[PDB]
Order: structure tokens, then C-alpha cells, then sequence
């Protein structure tokens, strides 16, 4: 035994293989349960420092940032704030209950509880401190939980900072959840399929007040994107074309094949030795035909898919046949072309060669269809009556239930329409050819006899599948828009006939099970569509009120594409993506975001003046300017007005690098303020002010343009400085050049930052809303239709 | 359609079965309409005929070729395409066909032509094309090179 | 059909280059028609024929 081997680095090709889904493998949704309430600021022990600028035997509490990590350049803080407005939206909760974040106080009287853990950790902290006053102690010992449980109702003590109330009292007030009862359970369901005494509802369950519910968003199509979007429109339109055929019910018990077709051939009285167009008739009238035409049908008409036809003219009883069908199916239902060539058949061997008329003279593209203008040609009222509803059989848009539905006649449902196809076959046997021979006559005359001997059965297939049709529209709620498609599904002619002659007395109802199916996952869908599209308009409303220029909002619409499990969008291109950015842009933002980006809004600058890492900017006074007096700093070279100094932005010198004004200002010692983001450095040195280095920093501006590497300094001046027996023999207050712009630290307020958090104590969330309900039928032949009458009853 | 305005080129594609064309991109092409399709039927049993073709088309994407020589026994990486297969035939063609439409499409930069015929049969192919004007010598060896 | 979101400008390099071919182009052109000039016109004058 032995071997050997040899290796090849073959190149990794590797596509974006856009990863799909199908409808009703969308999952629905995962409700958010809060953690945390989202911090922003915390507290901290600084120093302290007197006027004169030495130091106390004691420290006070400000607030600071957490997690400083604010950029240089005002574009990238704005991009940090829509980043945070991201952060807020993925950690706004839908619902919340405080007991389970609460913990306990171990300095409370009453042996209460509190919020969250940072606030006992807070408390704990000022109170174990020695510096703190007695009456804090008293107030935190003060603080509890308070219950009141007639009303369901926790109010928990909480402390933090205005900004961080403003959110999670929105949080709070702005919960979307709703109590749940069987009245709900009830009227969620469609009336249609209330209202329909084939279905049969129960429940064995009593639910109480103290449940809670979401509701779902099934707002419309706020896109349009029926309008122009054709590409988008044809993958909705078979995604949901595929979902219908997995509901429509297989047939029941059909007559048995062998047998139907013996008789179908005892009554045609065929021969052996001719070739006999006859035979054809019987090609392909198998079962499992007839179940995916009648698949098909109705799935193409819920799902507003465009289907075309193939047939071979040899076989006339697919003409015969599919007479019946674009009398009960409308016509703007097919493609143009393919019902073009079937009428021009059927009126070209069975109606102008029976009336005694030429064949045609037809034009590819005549604007009229050739039963249009053989309604008039012929004089017969009966035939015609019936080409005149055939022309003008089309859909009734209605909008019921919030849903958009193309309704047929009402002539259709009740199968009355086969009354006056069945009067025109019989007026059509009635007619001799003159022109053309005895056999033909024959063959015409015993095909329509075969579809003829089956009244009965045609009037209660075209009242099933009305009747079913509607009772799975019922179950839709994005709104049915009729408009061709790009692309077609071929139905057969030989499955047609296989349905009309392989069918009786048996009656396949959709099951309450399908039916809670398909409204569940058109619901998932829907809502899914309408949080998707409020999160993207959402963001594209915000990077536009805030200048953020360079950002590209394509990511977005990829992203709003993918979360739209049914799309390929590694081959969607980019013009398509932008129309839909300029759709998107023209809509409301829900309530929620928009609330939280008008809070981040007005507190962003808040935010931004805090972040002891970058300044709001730099002052250049070419003169002998004090310093401030402050109690976590002391003397410091501060600016918190910027007023008298004329003001250059950064930002517009980085996009147009044009220095001949900043460069003449600093050649001739003009004063001048320069805003913007900017780093420092803390110079808590004395014989470096004297010296006056912070002056020093703009002259490499000149020799290198780049004003990127540019850091002021902060003569922050203390007892803590190495050299301060200077400020206090000599009697000087410090003075500087190139004051730094920038705000303080605000003051810790443990009275006034305690606020009462209130919230419901003890409910429950129920998702899989129709769970709680059990649903059957009453048995299929004694089903009823909207005329209050048994459907499938003719014999 | 051979007229003295059309030209005809004809090229063997036999030698085409360890090359970087017939590798990862041939097989992932399968693979991806494969998941289409999955996702375009209800059926069980389709889907899983559908996904044992899609592993087969894993698994052939990494082959080793047992060859002796002698006593002892080689085998090579060769993640690549041959006969003794259901696939071959009509894969090999559907990829030859996608081939020539994709390189005919780049004479179109310095050429304008209508392409009247594309045929592709194993072991060579031949795609005729017409012309706004009569032919050349010098455009048949542009178009060749 | 393929295009969208890339703005491309000439680099000042480029601009100078295709600046200061033409001038030289130009300047050699005017060059040496001043010289065939000058030959011609010494020949016609040194009765050169």
C-alpha cells in the first residue's frame, strides 16, 4: 500500500449570492423586552478648586460622558450622532416592565427597591461617602417603591441625567402594546370569513385584561411600486403567485379517467383506419391537470399575475374549451397576443365557417380583438350577446376592508354565464355548414355536444371557483393592483378541458387552517414592507437634516432590499435603488423616530459641549486676555461665548482649500476665531503660559496647509502645578493669548436628577394571535354560496 | 446566412475541461439557479431532488483523480469538469453558449455586427455574424486576434 | 446605462502636460516657418534659382 499526491491552487470565485426566502419562511418578528435605560452620562468625583486657584479638602460630583469618543471635524460628529439615533432605534423598546429591572436599596428605610443597578450602585456610592451632606442621606433613605394594584400600576425611583429622562420617559409613554380580549381574537379575523356560514369558530379559553397585544402595521403601499417598478413588481407578483398555489385545495373524488374517457369515446364513434381531428380531443385529459389549472386560475387572479396560453390547433376542443374559460376568466387577466391567436381560432373554425362567411382578414395588430369585431359581423342574438359579455368581461376594483379587491360580475359567481355560452353552442349546432363539408359539421357539432352534456357541471365549477377565489382573497391585505406583468405562466388548453370534463358533485372548501396561514404570512410580509420602510425614511430624513454631504444613501436601500427576504439585490442596479431613495424621501416618519431624532436634535450640541476631548473651537486675540475662574479646572485660558472675534469655519476650508484668508489673518496678527472640532492638550504647567507657547501652534499652518494636526492648549492652573507660589506671592491673575471655546461640566444635583419612573405591573404579550382559536367546516356539499344556496348541486 | 458581408468563426473547445472557466464559477452558476428554483416551488420531494443535485455540484467543485503509475498511486486536485457524467453534455454546452455570448459581446466595441446564429455542439462551436458593409481581410484578422 | 456617483476631473498634472504640449507644438510650428521663411527670401533675394 502506497500513495502519492500533487495539489493546485485553484482561484476562490465567489458571487454575492443574494440569500433569499420565501413568504411563509419570512419569520414575523421578535419583540423587544428592555434591558438597561440607556445611559448617556454618569456621575464623577472631580477636584475642587478656589478662587486664587488652590485646592479645597474636598471634591464634588458633575456629570461626565460615557465612553468619550467623540471625532475631530464637525461632518464626523454629526455622523456620530446619526449613529447614536441608529443605536436609540435598535434599542427602543416596545414594551417594558420595571420590576424586572429593578434591584434593592441598601440604605432605604422602608427596605425599598430602585430602578436599576447603576442607580443603587449611585446612591450606595454617595451615600458611604464623608464629604456628603446629611440631607442627601435623608433623601435617599426616603426613596422607595411605591405599588398601587386596583390600577396595575409601579412607580420606581430612578436617578439620571434630563437627556436620559427625556428618552426612557418616551420609552415609557410610547410603549405599543394593547389589552387583549376574545372580542379582539374575534375581530382580527376578516368579517368575510366571520360573515360565511361554512366556517365554525370556538375558543376554549378566557382571556384576561392583564394581556397585552401588538398590533400589526398593515399600511398600504406608500411606493407605488406597481408604478414603474416593473422588475420589483414581477418578483412580488410570482413570490405571492406561489404562495396562493400552496393554499388553493386539491380536487376531491373526480370521475373515474378510463372510464370517462371509454364514454367520451363511444360518443365520438371514432375509426380505425382515418386520421380523424376528433381523436386530438382526447390529448392530455388526464387528472393532475385539471387540479393545476384550477391551481392556476385562481393563484394568478389573487396574485395578479399575467398568464398566457399555448394550444395546438389540431385540437379544436381546446378552442371548445377555452370559450368557457375567457368567459369566466377576464381578459386583461391574459397576455395580448396568446388570446389573439385563440379567438382568431375559435371564430375561424367554429362561428364565420358555421354562419356561412370567409375566413378572416386579420391584421397582427388591429386594435380591436377578434371577438370585438365579430360581435357585430354576425347576426345572431344570441352568440353575439354572448361575444358582448366576453369583450366586456373585466374586474370591479372595490376597496373593502381597508384591501383593494378585483371582484368579478356577480354574474360570474352565480354560474349563470355557461346559460349563454351553452344557448350559443346549441345555435351554433343548429347552423349547417355551406361551405364546408359533412365530417367537419360532425367533429364541430359532437365537440360542443361534449362540453354541451355537461351544464351542470360547468355552472357549479365556475361557482367553486368563484366561491373559492373569494374566500382566499378574504385573506389578503396588501391591496391587488392590476397591471401586466413582465413575464407570464403558460396554461395549458388540455388542462381546461381535462377540468371540465373530469369533474362532479364533490366540493373542496379551503380549510380555516389555510386560510389563518396565508393571512398570517401576507400579514408578516405587510408589516415587515411598512417597518422596513419607515426605518429607511427614517434615516434618509435624518442625514439630511444634518448636512451630511458625502454619505451615499444606496447601503440603505440594499439593506432595506435585503430585510425584504425576496429580492436579489447583489442585481438590482443603482438607478433603481436611487428612484426609490427619491420615493422614500416624500414620506412621513412615524411618530417614534421621529419624536427621538427631535430629541437628539436639540441635545446633540448638549452632548457635544461635554466630551473633555475635543473643543468647539479656538480664539486668536492678539492681546493680553484673563483667564477664567473655575472649581474643577482654576484658572483656565476658556471661552464659552465666542462673541466680538469674527468666526472661520473648518469645514469649509477642508472641502475648498483656499488658505489665502486664514494665511493673510495669521501673517498680520489679526485677530480671529477658528470653529470646529479640535483636540487639545492639558498644560497644567505655569512657566509655559508665561511663555507663551499656545501661540506657537498656528505657524506650521502656513508652511503645511493641512490644518489637521493643530491642538490649542489649556492652561488649566491649580495647587497642583509644580510652580504655584507665583500666583500666590506675587499677586497676578494669569492672562493668555488663544483662549480655548468650550463649556464646563454641569453640577450634580442628587435631589433634583431623582425623578419616579412609572410603569403597569404584571402583564402578558401574545403573538400567534389566532392560535387561541379552533375552526372547521360544515360538510363540503352542504356548503352555501352568496346566494344562500347550495353550491355543486347540479346533476 | 454566408453572404459576402458575413463572416463565420469556428473554434474547438475540447481542450476546455481543466480550465478556470469550467472550475468554481461553472458549478456556482448551477448551484445559484438551484436555490431559485428552490424557492419557486411548495413540493417536498422536488426540493429535495433539487438539493441533491446542488450537494453534487459541492461535491464535484473539490475531486481528486485516482491515476497510477507503476506501483504507487497519484491523485490530483482537478475541481473541474469531465465526461462520464448525466451533467456533461449539456452543461458543457450551456457554458460554451454562455461563453461565446459573453466574449461576443466585446468585438462589439470595435465592431458592428448582428449575431444571426450561435451553435454549440461538445467538442466545437460556431457562431455566424453580419455586417453593416461588405468584408475585409484585415476585419477577419481583427476579429480573429 | 453604466454610470453614477464618481465625479472625475484632470489631475493639474495632466492639465499642465496637455498645456505645455500644445505650446510646444505651437512654438515649434511658428519656429520653423520663421526659419523656411527666411531661407526662402534669402534665396529669392541671393538669386538663388
Amino acid at each position: 500500500v502506497q500513495y502519492e499526491i500533487l495539489q493546485k491552487t485553484i482561484p476562490t470565485f465567489e458571487p454575492k449570492e443574494s440569500i433569499l426566502k420565501k413568504l411563509e419562511d419570512i419569520k414575523p418578528e421578535q419583540v423587544k423586552k428592555q434591558t438597561k435605560l440607556f445611559r448617556i452620562f454618569e456621575p464623577r468625583q472631580l477636584p475642587v478648586y478656589r478662587a486664587n486657584g488652590e485646592k479645597e479638602l474636598r471634591n464634588r460630583w458633575y456629570w461626565k460622558l460615557k465612553r468619550d469618543t467623540l471625532p475631530d471635524g464637525d461632518y464626523d460628529v454629526r455622523e456620530y450622532f446619526l449613529n447614536l439615533y441608529d443605536q436609540v432605534l435598535t434599542e427602543m423598546p416596545d414594551y417594558l416592565l420595571l420590576k424586572d429591572m429593578a434591584v434593592e436599596n441598601k440604605n432605604s428605610r422602608d427596605a425599598g427597591k430602585v430602578v436599576d443597578s447603576e442607580t443603587a450602585a449611585i446612591c450606595d456610592a454617595i451615600f458611604q461617602d464623608e464629604e456628603t451632606e446629611g440631607v442627601v442621606r435623608r433623601f435617599i433613605a426616603e426613596m422607595r417603591q411605591r405599588v398601587q394594584a386596583d390600577r396595575n400600576v409601579v412607580n420606581y425611583p430612578s436617578i439620571l441625567h434630563p437627556i436620559d429622562h427625556a428618552f426612557n420617559e418616551y420609552f415609557l409613554q410610547h410603549q405599543l402594546v394593547e389589552p387583549l380580549n376574545n372580542d379582539i381574537i374575534f375581530n382580527y379575523i376578516p368579517e368575510r370569513i366571520r360573515n360565511d356560514v361554512n366556517y365554525i369558530l370556538n375558543m376554549d379559553r378566557n382571556l384576561p385584561s392583564t394581556a397585552r397585544y401588538i398590533r400589526p402595521n398593515l399600511l398600504q403601499d406608500r411606493l407605488n411600486l406597481h408604478d414603474n417598478f416593473e422588475s420589483l413588481w414581477d418578483t412580488i407578483t410570482t413570490s405571492n403567485y406561489i404562495l396562493a398555489r400552496s393554499v388553493v385545495p386539491d380536487l376531491k373524488e373526480l370521475v373515474s379517467t378510463e372510464a370517462q374517457i371509454q364514454k367520451m369515446s363511444q360518443d365520438l364513434q371514432l375509426e380505425a383506419l382515418t386520421i380523424q381531428s376528433e381523436t386530438q380531443f382526447l390529448t392530455g385529459i388526464n387528472s393532475q391537470a385539471a387540479n393545476d389549472c384550477f391551481k392556476t386560475l385562481i393563484a394568478a387572479m389573487l396574485s395578479q399575475r399575467t398568464m398566457s396560453l399555448d394550444f395546438v390547433t389540431t385540437n379544436y376542443m381546446s378552442l371548445i374549451s377555452g370559450m368557457w374559460l375567457l368567459t369566466v376568466v377576464p381578459n386583461d387577466m391574459f397576455i395580448r397576443e396568446s388570446l389573439v391567436a385563440c379567438q382568431l381560432a375559435i371564430i375561424n373554425t367554429i362561428i364565420y365557417p358555421a354562419f356561412g362567411m370567409q375566413r378572416m382578414h386579420y391584421r397582427n395588430g388591429d386594435p380591436q380583438t377578434p371577438f370585438q369585431i365579430a360581435e357585430q359581423q354576425i347576426q345572431n342574438f344570441q352568440v353575439a350577446n354572448w361575444l358582448h359579455f366576453v369583450n366586456n368581461n373585466q374586474f370591479r376594483q372595490v376597496v373593502i376592508d381597508g384591501v383593494l379587491n378585483q371582484v368579478l360580475n356577480d354574474n360570474i359567481r352565480n354560474g349563470h354565464v355557461v346559460n349563454q355560452l351553452m344557448e350559443a353552442l346549441m345555435q351554433l349546432s343548429r347552423q349547417q355548414f355551406p361551405t364546408m363539408p359533412v365530417d367537419y359539421k360532425r367533429s364541430i357539432q359532437r365537440g360542443i355536444l361534449l362540453l354541451s352534456n355537461r351544464l351542470g357541471q360547468l355552472v357549479d365549477l365556475t361557482r367553486l371557483l368563484a366561491y373559492n377565489y373569494e374566500t382566499l382573497m378574504a385573506c389578503i391585505t396588501m391591496n391587488m393592483q392590476h397591471v401586466q406583468t413582465l413575464t407570464t405562466e403558460k396554461l395549458q388548453l388540455t388542462s381546461v378541458t381535462s377540468l371540465c370534463m373530469l369533474i362532479g358533485n364533490a366540493t373542496v372548501i379551503p380549510s380555516p387552517q389555510t386560510l389563518f396561514h396565508y393571512y398570517n404570512v401576507n400579514v408578516n410580509f405587510h408589516s415587515n414592507y411598512n417597518e422596513r420602510i419607515n426605518d429607511a425614511v427614517a434615516i434618509i430624513t435624518a442625514a439630511n437634516r444634518l448636512n451630511l454631504y458625502q454619505k451615499k444613501m444606496k447601503s440603505i436601500v440594499e439593506d432595506f432590499l435585503k430585510r425584504l427576504q425576496i429580492f436579489d439585490i447583489s442585481r438590482v442596479p443603482d438607478d433603481q435603488m436611487y428612484r426609490l431613495r427619491d420615493r422614500l424621501r416624500l414620506l412621513p416618519v412615524e411618530i417614534r423616530r421621529l419624536d427621538i431624532f427631535n430629541l437628539i436634535l436639540m441635545n446633540m450640541e448638549q452632548i457635544e459641549r461635554a466630551s473633555d476631548k475635543i473643543a468647539q473651537g479656538v480664539i486668536i486675540a492678539y492681546r493680553d486676555m484673563q483667564l477664567e475662574r473655575d472649581e474643577m479646572y482654576g484658572y483656565v485660558n476658556i471661552a464659552r461665548n465666542l462673541d466680538g472675534f469674527q468666526q472661520i469655519n473648518l469645514e469649509e476650508l477642508m472641502r475648498t482649500g483656499d488658505y489665502a484668508q486664514i494665511t493673510n489673518m495669521l501673517l498680520n496678527n489679526q485677530p480671529v476665531a477658528l470653529v470646529g472640532a479640535l483636540p487639545f492638550i492639558t498644560d497644567s504647567s505655569v512657566i509655559s503660559l508665561v511663555a507663551k507657547l499656545d501661540a506657537t501652534v498656528f505657524a506650521q499652518i502656513v508652511k503645511l496647509r493641512k490644518v489637521d494636526t493643530l491642538k490649542p492648549i489649556l492652561y488649566k492652573i491649580n495647587s497642583d502645578s509644580n510652580d504655584f507660589y507665583l500666583v500666590a506671592n506675587y499677586d497676578w491673575v494669569p492672562t493668555s493669548t488663544t483662549k480655548v471655546y468650550k463649556q464646563i461640566p454641569q453640577q450634580f444635583d442628587f435631589r433634583a436628577s431623582m425623578h419616579m419612573l412609572t410603569s403597569n405591573l404584571t402583564f402578558t404579550v401574545y403573538s400567534d394571535l389566532l392560535a387561541f382559536v379552533s375552526a372547521d367546516t360544515v360538510e363540503p356539499i352542504n356548503a352555501v354560496a352568496f346566494d344562500n344556496m347550495r353550491i355543486m348541486n347540479e346533476l | 446566412f454566408l453572404s459576402n458581408n458575413s463572416m463565420v468563426l469556428y473554434t474547438d473547445v475540447s481542450q476546455w475541461d481543466s480550465s478556470q472557466h469550467n472550475t468554481q464559477p461553472f458549478r456556482k452558476g448551477i448551484i445559484m439557479g438551484l436555490d431559485m428554483l428552490a424557492n419557486m416551488t411548495n413540493d417536498a420531494r422536488v426540493i429535495q431532488t433539487l438539493n441533491l443535485y446542488k450537494q453534487t455540484q459541492i461535491n464535484l467543485m473539490d475531486s481528486y483523480v485516482q491515476i497510477p503509475d507503476g506501483n504507487v498511486i497519484k491523485k490530483i486536485q482537478y475541481g473541474a469538469v469531465a465526461s462520464g457524467e448525466k451533467q456533461t453534455k449539456a452543461a458543457n454546452s450551456i457554458a460554451n453558449l454562455a461563453l461565446i455570448k459573453t466574449v461576443l459581446s466585446r468585438i462589439s466595441n470595435k465592431y458592428s455586427f448582428a449575431t444571426k446564429i450561435i451553435r454549440v455542439d461538445g467538442d466545437d462551436n460556431y457562431a455566424v455574424l453580419q455586417f453593416n458593409t461588405e468584408v475585409t481581410k484585415q476585419m477577419v484578422q481583427d476579429v480573429s486576434n
